[PDB]
DNA sequence: ATCTTCCCTATTTAAATTGCT
DNA sequence: AGCAATTTAAATAGGGAAGAT
């Protein structure tokens, strides 16, 4: 690897960097070095070029590309190393930054109007109930409603009128109501209870005149009366002249505002808001001292008067303007050129010199990879991300062992932790054993990274090791929930961080099926975020329905109409690219998306029709289903097994189903040598960790190195009876499964985990599915509605599988791939689609994936919850001591082959089951009895 | 005032991309809209192009012209099949050597020597082929190849009407396109509005090998408004037959190659650089046309 | 013929010879140009470089040996380009 | 702290001549006598032999040891003809790993297994001639280098003692030295003390590959007085063995090869970076001699 | 400045500070700080080093390297060598590892020998703490020290296997830590990772005992690679040994009582070297390896 | 001695402005 | 619009002195 750095840097950071990178690369005279290092050469000189100091100004270039770039230095558009870069390039009409500051300096001025009442001033000094009757932000809204009621609010002198207590105080000026839900909603959105309202609002406006004080501001309501009797002390020279300036500002550039759409003043409102709060958090977060005393809005950890209300004022302006400017103008720090990307496939990755196929030089790009597993989908999102130039994007990922395992297939191809950054936000104890020197495993975090320049702008200058490795990452390698919050927040500032973070990078996120209905929600509400700033979105799913693919890319496609009319340019359409382990295919897509995605849904299916079946299923006729999967063992094990061995995945719905197969089949009489492995999600830390590790290095079957970890000498039955958490990023070959049925995703997954590794084809059937749900004889009226989409809503006519499902099919992707929306009430195939476009569809609602006007209310972070769980409190054993009401039990000790035990870690029981005792047990986790 | 540098000798090379082209303190550079000013070399360039967002000015291009770079816009092809219009600035102003002029003038407008010189310019592709070798892609002397290009010779040879020539020259583009085509393995069609790299590398080695032709031109003084081939579909002039006399033995196999290993543009550019550079395929191409208008 | 010229002159010298070294190579940075000229080509660099004044401090390198070297520069005795320049370098008897 | 690089992934070597090294802010650089100041890459450097006329302080030996860099002078025992005492500080200071000295020891005092590993190293230059070919000099594959190969093999399969070893090597490598010499057209008699290029640029080659193979014993933890060639002309232990394997695969074409072509003795110097880090020369010889010891 | 070490009866080691070593009127000599010059006699000394603020040349390194004094270079204190080569039976006329370094091997090999060797390394460690009998320190001869000495001296003669003497091994050395605990007035637990004064400077201590074993091992030819006490895979095992027998004899007093009376580093750095110059603990450690090895 | 830190020391680059064509 | 003259100033290089090892 032969790289060349060059340096543009002033000061003795010409000198102090030149020491390191001397230390690594030969000299070839006027502060340019050039040689050949190896790659762990280039993550060591990367790592102490950084860590050295601010103001390192280094080009790398390996070969001709550019391997890095430290700083914001402009260095290569076309050539590289410019000369004298003065100032006054373009100057256009900007107009919607204009009218973001114009917005955001009218609003900051004005934000924090109501905290100028006696009941503020007596909570910060402290004799009274430090939560007020109505919010300051509210009685702020109400001072400048009232003010614009009264006079001329554009152009006129300011002076603050004798205000009430007003329900509403949104009218219908357009720029005016923007300026009030600015004001109003810097600390919180407003959440709109009204059925008929949340059934009916649309528009900005209309929307907006239904935000009332009841919705979260009107506390309890008794001293409101204190509450808007106000002093008029912010009238001074600085403040004044600022007012004015910002006022005639918004007065110039709100022509403009008039011709945007819907979708620019909303896209357009988020950004001021997160420019508003990310100034307000930045000036309440540091101490400024200095005080004029009569007025007070903030307090110090000692609970001292401090930031008086008219510089409090003064600087949430201008950090939020500074922050809309940092914001708006950035060039971000991008990733590192991987030269272990930008080679040829060769072989079973071959499919991933499609991005050979796509264009280098597109503004924006939705990726829909439908690739099957074990294709290497990451690597080739790496490699499309790569294919456009250097690579700034947030791998979303389920699951935090997902994200892990992609952390490490980017460590040992090419990526290193200056570039990448694996976010896990809970600290989890799961360490490595064995040998800490001989792992070369267990990716961690560090991040010697890159700081960027956001960070200035953020509270605190961001936060430690968390918020530095989520904002400055040039490759956010993460669960999910840290970019979810971007699309916007109940309570506080937890939405700045995402939203800054999605505005400069890609978004990556990777087998999206595995989530909720209402998280594939929330996750387009991101896409359309993320689309929203010119960013490209790849979506990696083998098993899209149609329904999905289809929100996922008009949420795109509404995003890059906020992105081109934001630029003042015209939408030519979106960049989709389909993608599979067959193909690509890169259209211009401005309409007519469903016919050319069904076109090349179709084309996937038939090369996968042509490949030989390897997941025969048969769905079983006997009735009862514990009989069932006994009969379906002994039949697949006579059928399906490698000398006597086989392995048997029994998929299970829920964690009393797994108890129940597990301790009948213990209890099962048989010739065939049975050993239950109970898996699971209600496990102890330690318990729950081992299992993972243990079933990973006893499932892989690409080696035969397996033959090490169970006894294969004598026959046996190896049984792994799970529940759902076996079919999600779970990399495990089984020899056979027995499933009860749940949805028809749970049937291609658990396919999935059959032959995974090996390519030996079946010869009779390698799945039974059970004739019905255990739900059935609990719950005959709905019993696919755990783990499946069966609702109350969407009720199959018949529960028999025979009715709603192929009795000999060959089960692959494809059945999820088509799409059919007749006859779901007697087919689960056509019952999950019919859900995923009944929900996931192209309208606003409220809970819905389009929204609009409703991002400006609270309405979409409550009613559509990420990760809606049950209320869920956790058990906790503290040294084989159980918290609660747990009570280890024995397991039946029958055919049990590996236990392991636990004696930290915490279980996550439902309140439901928190009634009776949850009966830990160590072999099998939660239950009742 | 010395020798200028003969222009069969330049060896830069430029299509310059979203940047306003300008002089600063003595220097052509061209600017971008973040700041940057990248500095051209006039003396040695041998043409610059100009892309969507581009913009030149006066004493620019009279630095260019007068040190004798020839200065075209890529932009400007508004039709479905073909590359429309190229919009090229001469440098005329350096008075040119006059007699080959001459010798283009006799072969033209005799009709028997205009197709006599359509045969041998038809052939110089054909050993343009064999001379210019790539280390990769195809390699040119196999059977299916060669029985191309010896059908396409077989027939070149009885041929006696131009429009027999705009039909053989449209087999020998097919032929050859879709040969390259199944070398790596892709499905090719020719279009100048697709997104495919295949593609749009060959638009970008079109704008290249015109650079090249004009400069190629200019240097003996020929212009282009004698094209010795001309068809209803064959109408841009000579750059059209003196552009694609390298296409499948440079720049076809070149921008294949390119759109294989698939790094950006500025590979492709710095490629067309070495090769145009390496093998001297300007001199060539002027002492081809050297021995072209003395015969 | 590829070339790489490099260049450590002061005063405003040091920008009279860029517009001369960067009429015939292409510039990669930090006073550093390099690119492919032919051997006139180089001549006529020579003739208007050395021409444009005193205090001209370019060195040539051709490949890897050095093409020329204006000045009494000291550039290459083993290495190319030192850093820390400065007196007292032998003072022998 | 991080991983420092793995010294088999150092790329960067050098013998400096006439120069004063030293640390000037942090930096192993060396100064000659007109003032000017050569760093050197610490962290990524291989070795620095010094030459006559050098001279280097404590503290650049403190960061070139603790950054893993053999230090060598061609002087003392340095006319290479009895090749006694190359002068050769190695960096000890980092506690090397162990097993490779426990299962070349055990293979050490057991002298049949040192007869059989003497045999596997010599047998890895016919390996090293097999893997490293070179595209201007002799083929490998010809009927003189494979008759020699094959009666190299056949030798050294029944040799008895390390008596009958030498003499292996004697017909080797001289008759290697001469095979070249008469396909370079050149009457050559290899001699240390030589004027001539082919041999000047033998023995600076002779002290690249020490260097390249003391620091791959060094690597390993194995010293050098644990050679496995003994005899009376074989003086200077194990990193000689260890040299040979690439005298007549790398070194000594190299060394032709620059003085036929007129190479200075930089570019040779350079050409012999440009072989070691372009075919992995220093990792090659780390793991083939963990091959050797193993068990 | 000018210092000696003996170290095995005659030879010393000479360790030279802020100076520059050359050849003057053809031998070797050094200008100091104060800009006098020192020569050194050939026939004294083997062993000499370059400490802080030393240069030294290559006409300088190879006729001491002629002469049979082999150089090393050292940080300043004569006892933390980073960089030498191996010590031969002789420099020049052959290359022969040292009798001692053999002799070491095969009585590391043989398993009777390794653990009557690791018997006597512990016997001689418990004579290192008589023999260097401090002042600030405990009383060797109380009665408490004696009878962990007897118990050291029982659990060592009675012992058959090694994890055994590694018991034994740390039961005696945390039990002096609890000694001179109890001497200074603290709760100490002997941990690396503490910012206390007495672990710290312990831990420091223990690295100027590492360094002073190493020169020790080196200067008899003993590698880094054979430890009697410490596992196979302990990356320089034989040194943590070496330092064991002076770790708890000389280290630890010196660094209870450094922290005891709270001075700084560099001059517990002195007292160290003080100490070890004084009594001769490098010469005892070598006579300490030449009765271990000879057996 | 070697090397580092810092204070002169002024020598040396980059920006800035602005008539002039 | 490019440039030139010409100021203005920020920074780069170097030498001497003193303090560390
Ligand atoms: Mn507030
Ligand atoms: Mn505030």
């Amino acid at each position: 690897m032969f790289i060349r750095i060059k340096c543009f840097s002033k000061q003795p950071i010409a000198k102090k960097v030149s020491r390191e990178v001397s230390a690594y690369l030969e000299y070839t005279g006027n502060n340019t070095w050039e040689g050949h290092i190896s790659g762990q050469g280039v993550s060591n000189l990367q790592t102490k070029l950084i860590n050295v100091g601010k103001g390192v100004k280094v080009v790398c270039n390996y070969q001709d590309k550019v391997l890095f770039a430290i700083g914001n230095v402009a260095m290569s558009d076309t050539g590289s190393v410019p000369k004298y870069t003065t100032k006054k390039v373009y100057k256009p009409d900007d107009s919607i930054f204009t009218l973001k500051q114009g917005l955001v300096g009218v609003a900051a001025l004005w934000h924090d109007l109501g905290k100028a009442n006696s009941y503020f001033q007596r909570k910060l000094r402290g004799e009274c109930n430090p939560s007020d009757p109505v919010r300051h932000e509210w009685v702020s809204g109400v001072i400048v409603s009232t003010f614009a009621k009264g006079n001329d609010w554009l152009s006129d002198d300011f002076i603050i009128p004798e205000v009430k207590h007003s329900d509403n105080v949104f009218g219908d000026d357009q720029v005016l109501n923007a300026v009030l839900w600015l004001i109003n909603t810097h600390h919180k959105k407003g959440l709109v209870e009204d059925p008929i309202y949340r059934a009916t609002k649309t528009m900005f406006t209309e929307t907006l005149q239904c935000v009332n004080v009841n919705g979260g501001w009107f506390n309890y309501g008794d001293n409101i009366d204190e509450c808007y009797k106000i002093d008029t002390s912010f009238i001074t020279d600085t403040y004044v002249k600022q007012l004015n300036r910002y006022r005639k500002k918004l007065l110039a550039t709100k022509h403009i505002w008039f011709t945007l759409g819907e979708d620019q003043k909303i896209a357009i409102l988020q950004e001021c808001r997160v420019a508003l709060m990310l100034g307000d958090s930045n000036f309440s977060s540091d101490l400024i001292g200095g005080d004029g005393s009569h007025l007070y809005a903030n307090l110090d950890e000692c609970g001292n008067l401090k930031q008086t209300l008219t510089q409090h004022l003064l600087g949430v302006t201008d950090c939020a303007l500074k922050a809309l400017f940092t914001i708006n103008h950035h060039k971000p720090v991008k990733a590192n050129f991987i030269p272990t990307i930008a080679e040829k496939g060769e072989g079973k990755f071959a499919w991933q010199n499609g991005v050979n196929m796509v264009d280098s030089s597109i503004d924006n790009m939705f990726c829909i990879n439908m690739a099957s597993t074990g294709k290497g989908k990451t690597l080739a999102n790496l490699k499309l991300l790569q294919h456009f130039g250097n690579v700034r994007c947030s791998f979303g990922l389920g699951m935090v062992s997902l994200t892990k395992q992609t952390a490490k297939q980017f460590l040992d191809m090419g990526v290193d932790y200056n570039s990448a950054a694996m976010v896990t936000g809970f600290s989890k104890s799961r360490f490595n054993l064995g040998s800490e020197s001989l792992d070369q495993d267990e990716v961690s975090v560090e991040y010697w990274g890159q700081t960027s320049s956001l960070s200035k702008v953020f509270p605190n200058n961001n936060a430690g090791f968390k918020n530095k490795k989520l904002l400055s990452a040039p490759i956010l390698v993460t669960t999910t929930d840290h970019l979810v919050k971007a699309s916007g927040v109940k309570k506080g500032n937890k939405q700045m961080l995402p939203y800054v973070r999605c505005m400069h990078s890609d978004l990556v996120l990777d087998e999206i099926d595995d989530y909720g209905i209402e998280d594939m929600v929330v996750l387009a509400r991101l896409v359309y975020l993320t689309a929203c700033y010119g960013n490209k979105v790849i979506i990696s799913s083998a098993t899209i329905t149609p329904a999905i693919s289809n929100i996922f890319y008009e949420a795109y496609s509404s995003g890059y109409k906020v992105f081109c009319a934001n630029k003042q340019t015209t939408y030519k359409g979106v960049n989709v690219v389909w993608w599979d382990e067959f193909g690509i295919k890169v259209e211009k897509v401005t309409d007519q998306f469903s016919n050319l995605n069904t076109r090349f849904v179709n084309k996937r299916i038939t090369n996968l029709l042509e490949s030989t079946p390897k997941h025969k299923a048969l769905v079983v006729d006997q009735d009862d289903n514990m009989e069932a999967v006994k009969q379906s063992i002994t039949t697949l094990h006579n059928a399906h097994n490698s000398g006597g061995v086989s392995f048997g995945l029994i998929r299970t719905t829920t964690i009393k189903d797994c108890v129940a197969v597990t301790q009948e089949l213990q209890n099962w009489e048989t010739d065939l040598s049975i050993k239950i492995l109970c898996y699971h999600s209600r496990f102890v830390g330690d318990t729950k960790a081992q299992m993972e590790e243990y079933l990973s290095k006893v499932l892989n079957r690409k080696g035969d190195e397996y033959k090490k970890f169970v006894d294969t000498t004598t026959p046996t039955a190896y049984i792994v009876v799970a529940t759902p958490v076996v079919e999600v990023g779970r990399d495990f070959d089984f020899d056979w499964a027995i499933i009860e049925p749940s949805s028809e995703r749970s049937i291609v997954q658990c396919a999935g985990r059959v032959l995974r590794h090996r390519s030996s084809t079946p010869t009779t059937h390698n799945i039974h599915i059970l004739k019905y749900p255990f739900k059935f004889y609990r719950n005959s009226n709905i019993c696919y509605d755990v783990a499946g989409y069966e609702s109350k809503g969407y009720k199959l006519k018949s529960k028999n599988m025979l009715d709603i499902y192929k009795k000999e099919s060959i089960v692959n992707s494809v059945n999820r791939l088509q799409g059919d929306a007749a006859f779901y009430t007697k087919s689960l195939t056509a019952l999950e689609h019919k859900v995923l476009l009944d929900k996931l569809t192209t309208d606003i609602a409220d809970t819905n994936v389009f929204v609009g006007g409703w991002q400006l209310t609270a309405n979409p972070h409550e009613y559509c919850k990420w990760r809606r769980g049950t209320k869920n409190e956790d058990l906790v054993l503290t040294d084989g001591k159980w918290s609660g009401n747990v009570t280890t039990t024995k397991p039946i000790q029958s055919k049990i082959w590996r236990k392991w035990q636990g004696e930290n870690g915490s279980i996550t029981v439902p309140e439901y089951l928190l009634d009776k005792t949850i009966c830990y047990n160590d072999f099998y986790g939660g239950y009742e009895n | 005032m010395q020798k200028q540098i003969l222009t069969s000798q330049k060896r830069n090379m430029y299509i310059l991309s979203r940047c306003k082209v300008l002089v600063k303190n003595g220097q052509v550079c061209h600017l971008h809209e973040d700041g940057n000013v990248y500095t051209v070399p006039y003396a040695n360039t041998v043409f610059i192009g100009l892309a969507e967002g581009t913009s030149i000015t006066n004493e620019a291009m009279s630095m260019l012209a007068a040190n004798g770079v020839i200065v075209f816009w890529t932009k400007g092809g508004g039709y479905d099949m073909f590359a429309a219009d190229i919009i090229c600035h001469l440098p005329q102003a350096d008075y040119r050597p006059t007699k080959y002029m001459q010798n283009w003038v006799r072969l033209w407008l005799d009709e028997e020597k205009k197709l006599s010189a359509a045969k041998e310019i038809l052939k110089m592709r054909v050993d343009s082929l064999s001379t210019h070798v790539h280390d990769f892609g195809v390699d040119v002397e196999n059977k299916r190849v060669s029985s191309i290009v010896n059908k396409f010779d077989k027939g070149v040879t009885q041929a006696t009407s131009f429009e027999s020539l705009l039909g053989h020259e449209g087999t020998f583009v097919k032929s050859l396109y879709k040969e390259y085509a199944l070398e790596y393995e892709i499905e090719f069609k020719r279009d100048h509005k697709s997104a495919d790299n295949y593609n749009k590398f060959l638009t970008l080695g079109n704008y290249y090998a015109y650079g090249i032709a004009r400069s190629s031109l200019w240097a003996l003084g020929i212009d282009n408004s004698f094209p010795l081939l001309h068809g209803s579909t064959r109408r841009g002039g000579l750059v059209f037959d003196v552009a694609d006399i390298i296409k499948t033995s440079i720049i076809l196999p070149l921008a294949f190659h390119a759109a294989d290993q698939g790094m950006s543009n500025t590979e492709f550019k710095r490629s067309c650089v070495a090769y145009f550079d390496k093998n001297d395929i300007l001199a060539y191409l002027i002492n081809n046309i050297k021995r072209l208008c003395m015969e």
